[PDB]
DNA sequence: ATCGATGTATATATCTGACACGTGCCTGGAGACTAGGGAGTAATCCCCTTGGCGGTTAAAACGCGGGGGACAGCGCGTACGTGCGTTTAAGCGGTGCTAGAGCTGTCTACGACCAATTGAGCGGCCTCGGCACCGGGATTCTG
DNA sequence: CAGAATCCCGGTGCCGAGGCCGCTCAATTGGTCGTAGACAGCTCTAGCACCGCTTAAACGCACGTACGCGCTGTCCCCCGCGTTTTAACCGCCAAGGGGATTACTCCCTAGTCTCCAGGCACGTGTCAGATATATACATCGAT
C-alpha cells in the first residue's frame, strides 16, 4: 500500500517563507492533520449550503460563503482575495 | 441609540425568573452590553444566508440556521 | 496531442488541484462539482499554511534554533488573537503551556 | 400604616415569574433595536414577522441562564447581592 | 399482480418505512442503502416518540388539563434524567423554567 | 406547494398511549422538529462509520452502532431491543 | 483494584504547579482521583465500541482519536 | 542552616514546570489503570503502544485545564488555598 | 397567644374560535423482472505484542519543627427595597398601497463518462552535521 | 551580604533529516450528449405606513433598615528539609496471536415500467378553555 500526504507541499511553502529553516517529523505530522481538519470543515459547510437551496452542484460561491462563515473577519477578508485571484488567473489562461 | 429601550424593570423581571433576590445598581449597564454583543453575532449570520440566496427579506429559517450553527438549537419555528 | 501542463501550474499554486478535485468527488458532498471549486479551495489552504509557518519560523529564530518543533507551533498559535480563536478546541501533543502567573500570588 | 419587610415581595415575585411563561421584554422597543443593528450589514432589509419573535425567544432564554449561573458564583463568595464581577467570572469560566 | 400492502404493515410499525427509505437515498449519505436500515430507524424513532408523549400526557393530568401544550413537554423533559441529557442544548419556545429557590435565600 | 410532516403518525401514537388526551398545534410543531433532528444525527453517524471502514453501503449494523454511541445507557438497550424485534418480524413475514 | 492509588500525591502536585496553583488543601487528592476516573471510563467505552464494530481485537490510536473527536476535543499528532 | 521561607520554592516550581514540556504521570501505573478499566467492557483486549500515549496526553491536558479554572474560583473568594468546593463550582459552571 | 389587613386561589356562569372530522383527487409507493459488481469465504505471510530476567539510581514514603494563613466576632455607615403620585407611549383596531416571493416556460452551456498515454510522487537507501550531554565558570537573588 | 540556584560556554559524538534512484498508476487531452439552471414574464401574498383612543406601565421621590466592609485575635495545618526504601526504567532474549493481503464466485441492490390508493388541501361545526364575579381561607407583622 501507498500513503498520500501533503508533506512535500508544506515543505515547498516552508522553503518559500524561510529558506534557511527546517522542520521536524512531528511538526510535519501536526501540519498534515491541520490541513485535513480545515478541508473537512469547509467541504461540510459548502454541502449544507447546497442542500438548503435545492442546488445539485457545488460552485465557487458555495466555497466563498463557507469561508466567510467559518473564518474570522481579517482571515476571511484576505482568503477571499487569494481565492478570487487564483480563479481569475486560472480562467484567463 | 435604542439600547435604552431595554428598561431596568425588564432586567429585574429577567433576574427574578432566574432566582436573583437582591440586585446591585451597576448590573443594568453590564447587561445591556452583553445583550448588544450577543445580537450582532446572530444577525451577521442571518444576513449572510439571506445574501447567498439573493433575497431581500430576512426569513425565520435564516435565524434558525444561524442559531443551530452556534449550538443553540431552537424548537418551534420550523 | 498537446504536451500536458498541470492545473496547479496554470493557477500558480503549489497545492494539488487534481487531488482536491478527486477528494471532492469521492466524499459524496454533492452529485456535481464545478470546475472553479478546487482552485479556490487550494488557494485558501495554501494561504493558511503559509500564515502559520511564518510565525512558527519566527518563534524558532527567537529561541536560536534552526528546526521548527511542536513547542514553536504552540507558541505561534497561542500568541495570535485570531489563530487562537479558530483553533481554540485543539490540543497539540508536546505543546506545553504559556508562562503566566496571577499578580496576587507574587511576593510584595 | 402597613408595610412589608424587605425581601418578602422579592420572594413573591420570584415565585410569580417562575410559574408563568410570557415574554418579559417590550416587543416594539426590541424590534426597533433589531432594525438598528441589521442596518450595519445591509440596507433596505425586510424582516418576516416570525424572525423577530425567534430572536426575542433566543435572547430571553440566554439571559435567564446567564443570571442563573451568576447567582451561584455570588453565593460562593458568601454574599447575596450580585455584582458585575460575578458576571465576568461566569463568562470567563464559560469561555465566552 | 397481487394486491399491494405496505411494508410498515409487514413490520408492524406506525411510522413510514417507505418515506424513510426515500429520505436516506436522497441525502447522499452513501451510494447504497440496505433493506433493513429503514425498518430499524423507524422503530427507534417510534420508541422515542412514545416515551416523550407518555411523560407529557402524565404531566397534563397533574394540572387537570385535557390538551397537551409546550409547558407540559418542557416539564416532561426537564424532570427525566435520561431525556434531559439527550436534549441538554435544545431550547423549547414557551417552555419556561422549573421552580427552584436556593435554601440560603429563604427566611431564617 | 404540498408540504410533508409526521403529524399523522404522531397522532396515531398519541391515541395508543393516551386515548383520552389531545395535542395542540404548537406542541405538534415541536414534536415534528424533534424527529427531524434525531433522524439527522443517526444518519450522520452511520455515514461516518461506513466511510471509516471503506464500505459502500449502509446496513443495520451501522444503525445499531450509531444508536449505541448516541443514546444513553438505558435508552440504548430498549431501542436496540425493539429495533431487532422489528427487523426479525419483517424478515420472517 | 489498587491501581487508582498509582496516581500519587507528587504527580497531582506537579500538575497543579503547571496550572499555577501555589497552595493546595490536603483533601484535593481524592477529589482529583474521582474526577479523572469518570473521564477515562467515558473515553474508553467509545474506543472499545469502535474496536468492536471493526471486529478487531487490538485497540488502535485511531479509535482513541475518533472517541476524543466525538467528545468534542481534537488531538493533533497521532493521526487523522 | 539556610532555609527558604514558605512559598519561595513553590513559585520556582511553577516557573520550572511551566517552561518544560515532558509528561508528569508515571507510565507503568497509568498503563495498568487503563488496562484495568477496559476489562469491564471486553475481556482479553490488546492495546497498541500509541493508544496509551494518546490517552495520557489527553488526560494531562484535561487536568491542567481544570486546575487553571479552579484557581480563578479560589481568588474570587479572596483565598489562596484551593479547596474542593472550588472544583465543584468550576465543574458546575462548565456543565460537566 | 392572636388579631387583622392583604393576598392567592376556587367555584359558577357565559362566550368564542381552535380542534377533529369528512370529501375529492393526484402523485408517489408497491409488484415484477433483468444485469453486474460488492461483499463473504478461505488461505498465506510475517510483524509486533506479551512475557521474562538482571540491576542501578531516580523517585516516593515517613518525621518534625514552626509560622502564616483561614476563620469567627464586632462596629458602622450608606445602598438598596417598599410605597405613592405623575406622565409617557405601548397596545389595538382599522384601512390602504405596492414591493417582491413563488411559479411556468424555453433553451443552451455545463459537467459526467470512455479511451489512450506518460510522468509525478511514493518506497528503499545513503550519509553527515544539528543537536544533546558533560564539566567548569559567571551572574543573579534571596534570608 | 554569604551562599544557593540558574545560565552559558568549550568539547565530544551520534543517529535523524536532506538528497538520490527506480518505477507504476493516477492525471491529462480529446470527444460526445444529456439535462441543470439562467432568463423573461406574471400572479397576488403580506410587509410597511398612518390614524385615533384608552390606560398599562415607566419614572421620580422619600425614608429607614439590613447588608457589605474593615479590623482584631488565635490556633492549627501546610511548607521545607532530611533519611530510608521500593519499584520504575533500561537493555536484552523468545515466541506466537492477530493484522493485512490475494483469489474466487454468488447474491444483493439499482434501474425501468405499470398502476392504484395513501395522504394532502379545503370546508364545517361544536365544546375546551378564557374571562368576569364572588368569596374562602392562608399568611405575615405588631401587640
Amino acid at each position: 500500500s501507498r500513503k498520500e500526504s501533503y508533506s512535500i507541499y508544506v515543505y515547498k511553502v516552508l522553503k518559500q517563507v524561510h529558506p534557511d529553516t527546517g522542520i521536524s517529523s512531528k511538526a510535519m505530522g501536526i501540519m498534515n492533520s491541520f490541513v485535513n481538519d480545515i478541508f473537512e470543515r469547509i467541504a461540510g459547510e459548502a454541502s449544507r449550503l447546497a442542500h438548503y437551496n435545492k442546488r445539485s452542484t457545488i460552485t465557487s460561491r458555495e466555497i466563498q460563503t463557507a469561508v466567510r462563515l467559518l473564518l474570522p473577519g481579517e482571515l476571511a477578508k484576505h482568503a477571499v482575495s487569494e481565492g478570487t485571484k487564483a480563479v481569475t488567473k486560472y480562467t484567463s489562461a | 441609540d435604542n439600547i435604552q429601550g431595554i428598561t431596568k424593570p425588564a432586567i429585574r423581571r429577567l433576574a427574578r425568573r432566574g432566582g436573583v433576590k437582591r440586585i446591585s445598581g451597576l448590573i443594568y449597564e453590564e447587561t445591556r452590553g452583553v445583550l448588544k454583543v450577543f445580537l450582532e453575532n446572530v444577525i451577521r449570520d442571518a444576513v449572510t444566508y439571506t445574501e447567498h440566496a439573493k433575497r431581500k427579506t430576512v426569513t425565520a429559517m435564516d435565524v434558525v440556521y444561524a442559531l443551530k450553527r452556534q449550538g443553540r438549537t431552537l424548537y418551534g419555528f420550523g | 496531442r498537446a504536451k500536458a501542463k498541470s492545473r496547479s501550474s496554470r493557477a500558480g499554486l503549489q497545492f494539488p488541484v487534481g487531488r482536491v478535485h478527486r477528494l471532492l468527488r469521492k466524499g459524496h458532498y454533492a452529485e456535481r462539482v464545478g470546475a472553479g471549486a478546487p482552485v479556490y479551495l487550494a488557494a485558501v489552504l495554501e494561504y493558511l499554511t503559509a500564515e502559520i509557518l511564518e510565525l512558527a519560523g519566527n518563534a524558532a529564530r527567537d529561541n536560536k534554533k534552526t528546526r521548527i518543533i511542536p513547542r514553536h507551533l504552540q507558541l505561534a498559535i497561542r500568541n495570535d488573537e485570531e489563530l487562537n480563536k479558530l483553533l481554540g478546541g485543539v490540543t497539540i501533543a508536546q505543546g506545553g503551556v504559556l508562562p503566566n502567573i496571577q499578580a496576587v500570588l507574587l511576593p510584595k | 400604616p402597613h408595610r412589608y419587610r424587605p425581601g418578602t415581595v422579592a420572594l413573591r415575585e420570584i415565585r410569580r415569574y417562575q410559574k408563568s411563561t410570557e415574554l418579559l421584554i417590550r416587543k416594539l422597543p426590541f424590534q426597533r433595536l433589531v432594525r438598528e443593528i441589521a442596518q450595519d450589514f445591509k440596507t433596505d432589509l425586510r424582516f418576516q414577522s416570525s424572525a423577530v419573535m425567534a430572536l426575542q425567544e433566543a435572547c430571553e432564554a440566554y439571559l435567564v441562564g446567564l443570571f442563573e449561573d451568576t447567582n451561584l458564583c455570588a453565593i460562593h463568595a458568601k454574599r447575596v447581592t450580585i455584582m458585575p464581577k460575578d458576571i465576568q467570572l461566569a463568562r470567563r469560566i464559560r469561555g465566552e
